[PDB]
RNA sequence: AAUCAAUACAACGAUAAGAAAAGCUGGAGUACCAUGAAGCGGGCUGGCG
């Protein structure tokens, strides 16, 4: 039976994640494609074979300043092509995108600004959202399927947050919610996790506070945006609380698809 | 010639990612490893050989020269 | 050579925005920065080299005189 | 050659010709000048057409053959 | 051209209507009036000129002998 | 080196009169046997004798395996 | 040169290569031989491919560069 | 099958939207995904197989030529 | 033949409810139980036999393959 | 095959089946005999039905399958 | 065994001159007695001779019951 | 084909005006000029070809004998 | 057979023919090509017409019989 | 000009009709189409050329036995099709119906049971009436025209019989039969050929087997020519000659402004 | 004689209804076809013979997720065919529609979203209403009769609710929903089975989960049996008792002067 | 007014079914969007079917 496992992990610094044990954890997950965001390390920094996984290929990109962003990608099979960038400054200069081209389906890692580090960060996040909306409107005409394992740092509905009365903080703002609704409705994209389970408490991000961990005041910042062609192939979805090695819990999603090159 | 050869030499020396558009409209991306009079080695995941007579335009991801 | 080279030189000197059209039909826009025997360098948002054997027509935005 | 005298006859007589590109785009106008590799077609906007992309040239009226 | 030139000369002398397929896929028909190294004069309803580099196949209406 | 591969291959195909498939760049597939050839055109014979320009020929596929001299 | 040593390396190691034509049709097989204009492609049936129609040559596995 | 198979293969490869009319007059629309001797699989809003013995006319949105 | 047999085989194995339109315009619904070269056993409340020469088109409710 | 065993099972058990024709009119009765092209349907009056006009065979009760 | 039943049935209908009603695929009701038949056509006659094609015949309804040979 | 061929041959030789009714109810009239295995040529105002697979009945204006 | 020479005469002479379908719809155009099962009718839009859905072929002018 | 003459005569046995000179009379009437009812002769009985008319075609149907009943029809032109039976026992088993198909318009004859020979006859007559009403309701949706020269053996209105007060107590003028005829005429849209051009009394068609009935003109209008509503304006003239007649039913001659052809 | 009894009950979870004794009550009602809405259970859950009824067949559909659930339908006679969904996502993905095919008339169960749990629910409800209006406009041209046992979750008139002044400000009596029902009833020609025989108030079908609503009779009419205009005259009687009920909706029993058969 | 004065998509359209029209020289198969798609090679025995 066709079975493919895709894992999206926001690390907020790949060095600290590796020091906490992310590599040994990923080695046992038996996943096929691993998606990492916010590595905070340059391409030369990741050249170290310590980050290499047994039986996995490594592709990644970096920004002009490595501490500001940068994403990575692992794959059990050698992809046909590895591309990066969308065509505008907020993605090209920051290296927040990396796409691996497989047969019929294309897996792309995506990273959005946090938006909590100032009004300038919020404006940059809004510009990135608008540019990505334009990109998706232009891209929805293609036939190949896209899997956007993008940590958009924005929750969709009240079921994705705790104590929403969240609306006064970056991550659940009205324009961001409207943008997500537009993406999921007008553009026709389907969320991977919500196509198989409409249950609460499945959060993906927690503030750096003991109260948020104890009271489960978490937000769902991790997403795997699927084209309307792959909404039916979702098999399983999970968001394990522990042993996450960052402020974002790993998002494991299984698909009824056989990956080939 | 006088312009294409220095342009491709600068592109391959700086290792800048370039977008190579073919005549049929299909876009290729990668880093130019080496070239000559007829073919351009576009290297990224696999070292593929691309013929010059089918390339429409080469668009670098960042300004050069 | 008697018409192509002078036309391209005039377009480069006058800095007239030209609309390059490829053989398949994908229209490009920008200003001619330089050229030679086989390629044409077109600059707009980013400098890009356009091969001559893939160009169909060149349409300046304003009339020119040689 | 026969292409050069034919194009020269089309130019001196100012016969409106329709140019079908290699893809299939129909261009209309009058031939103003030409050389070995490009052909200048003038109408409402002056444009240069490359010979390696031209498939057929169809005049609007019969002309003298070389 | 040991083969193309005599074949085209025979087709011109015999005045056989020929079907010519372009690279874009369309088929043109008419009579070969004359030819040189780069173009072929195709006469039918309008005396149109066709370039050799855009011609894919030549289909005469009846078999001929060199 | 010149046409040390194309000319002998086409000469063998012409002498053996093996039916070959000629694929054009626009997607049309032709069938027949090659009567003769030169540097620019190939004479194709089937229902009617037709000439095919080499600059539009993408691939030449014989109907059976052949041996080169 | 670069094209000839690259094709010779592909031929010597018998690496299966994927050859995308200009129209998008993908061929698969190994290189038997090559010259200035044609490439002998081996598969279930022996076929010849013209270089003027080959857009890209994509080997299935990385090889030593010339 | 000298005309049906090449026509359907061209319509499939070119991804041209085709209008398939049944014998009873119901108009179908979409792109041909694949076919054989008896059925034609149409791709539109929902992938649905159309039998050949019920097809009357196939009208592509843009012309094609063999 | 080439693909219609694997198509019906997939529709049978996955048990997808399909809409089968007849030549006269009448729409049927149900599942394929079995088939051969001429008949298709539409299966729901009544296991009826539908002839292929009268089937206008088969429209599954969800995409397959 | 499938049609032959199905019709044989329907004939052996004499299940009253409804046969719908291509024009939409429903026939009623029990299958008496059949061959390759016709099916003898018996009811108030014995009538022969051609297979090329039979659209569906809907029994009144479920029956065994091959 | 293409016509193991249809041919004997038509022969029995013709032997007894039983007036049979032939309904076409379009719903038109024909009447008369079958003069003869073959593999693809059926000869019908009630006032004027008339050949009817089998590919358009839907049902053959005799006006009186018959017996199989 | 023991009855079709002789009947059609007699209708052709005797030049009897025959009425041909199609499956859709359309009534055709004229004289049979010739026929084969699949088409029947009906002559009246225009020598139109009628396909056999669309013909339902043939009604001669006067009785004929084999 | 006589269908093939009739269709050949209709095609080679460029006779505008009207094709009536089984459902009564009237088509118009010129027969571009044909084979055993389909007939390609071209006019303002090139459309393929299946033979099994054709009822009558009515040329606009009389044609020579084989 | 288009002119067509149709004669409908119930013979109650074609043998006595031919013995009384009905065939010669019909040949002398210059009629175009003739419809006969209650021939009481089988197909083998009508094979005798004595019943044949000079220059007229002959088609007929019979029941299991000749004495049971049967109808016949004559036509000057060879019809496109001649059909019999309706699909139920009361007409097919008795052969009381025969229809001739021509261009555009079809002419048909029909025979209804008397119903006076017993209660079972009346029940069979009512069943025949219901089945014929169903057939007419199914047939009225067609485009072609129909001419039903049917001896219904029932009067429609009081103008069709003499002394209707006593006629209501006998089969032929009963309330259910009158309601059935009213339904057939109004609801189904069929028109009477005689009433479209002549709305006068004393135009009877059948007389009982009694000299007093013939003396006092106690006749019943049991014969009708039922036409589709499309041909109501084509009726030119209609005649009901009391004498000479060759059966219990008088001849019914109706002229039309129509040209018969195939 | 001919008699047909159809019952439509919204259960809001078939498990709680079975625990409250819905099946034991339905078994004694002698109904012919039972339509259940909002089962809140997958098709595999209804496979349990606990929900099975003696003398009734069990056909049902389920959504992708069991929380949304689907609709079920019981029938005494084996239907000709069972169809589900309409052809759009808000009905197909949720399985809120099921229709059994019988002769002449077909019975269908329908479930609409509540629309009270968030604005997204109201938007989905409006989309479902528009798509169903399109489907009904396309379907009204057919000849066969349709019986829609649909829980619309929308009131029609003020007589269908208590204290309409406050009902206008809550989902169930909004202006767009009222206009939608008016369009469906007048322009398309569909009729309500309950109003064809009883035009009286207080015949509410749904009550809010509150003791004050039960005591003060603050009920709303959310359940309807939508019929084609051909069956408006065949409605015999309609029964809707206030108690006992096994959910927030009351059982709706409607009798027809029609013989259900295949 | 035609090989898309240069690229390409969307726009809506099938009576779970009439125990059956001796037959109509022929019913019909709009607007708007839109400038580069890691690439879809369709039998028997030359005689026949």
């Amino acid at each position: 039976g066709p079975a493919m496992r895709i894992i999206s992990v926001n690390v907020n610094g790949i060095q600290a994640a590796a020091e906490r044990g992310l590599l040994s954890w990923l080695q046992a997950q038996n996943a096929d494609v691993i998606c990492l965001q916010d590595t905070r390390a340059s391409a030369f920094d990741l050249d170290d074979p310590s980050f290499q996984l047994d039986g996995y290929f490594l592709y990644a990109c970096d920004a002009e300043l490595p501490e500001q962003g940068g994403v990575a990608l692992y794959s059990r099979l050698q992809p046909k092509a590895v591309i990066s960038g969308l065509g505008f400054e907020t993605a090209d200069r920051y290296g927040r995108y990396l796409q691996a081209d497989f047969d019929k389906v294309s897996i792309a890692t995506l990273l959005l600004p946090s938006g909590q580090s100032g009004d300038e960060s919020l404006n940059q996040k809004f510009k990135f959202m608008d540019d990505f909306t334009h990109y998706l409107s232009k891209q929805r005409r293609k036939r190949r399927e896209y899997i956007y394992c993008g940590s958009l740092y924005v929750a969709h509905q009240k079921m994705d947050v705790k104590n929403w009365r969240c609306q006064q903080m970056p991550g659940f703002l009205a324009p961001e919610r409207a943008w997500l609704d537009e993406v999921f409705g007008n553009l026709g994209y389907a969320d991977a996790l919500r196509e198989v389970s409409r249950e609460g408490d499945q959060f993906s991000w927690w503030p750096d506070s003991e109260q948020a961990e104890m009271l489960n005041l978490g937000w769902r910042f991790d997403y795997q945006v699927l084209t309307p062609g792959l909404r039916r192939f979702v098999r399983n979805a999970k968001l394990p609380r522990q042993p996450r090695f960052s402020q974002h819990a790993p998002l494991i999603v299984d698909y009824d698809w056989q990956l080939s090159i | 010639h006088s312009l294409q050869d220095p342009y491709l030499n600068t592109l391959r020396k700086e290792r800048v990612p370039v977008s190579i558009y073919l005549v049929n409209g299909i876009k290729l991306q990668g880093q130019i490893e080496s070239f000559d009079q007829f073919v351009i080695l576009l290297k990224n995941t696999v070292s593929q050989m691309v013929y010059k007579h089918a390339i429409s335009t080469v668009v670098p991801s960042r300004p050069v020269r």
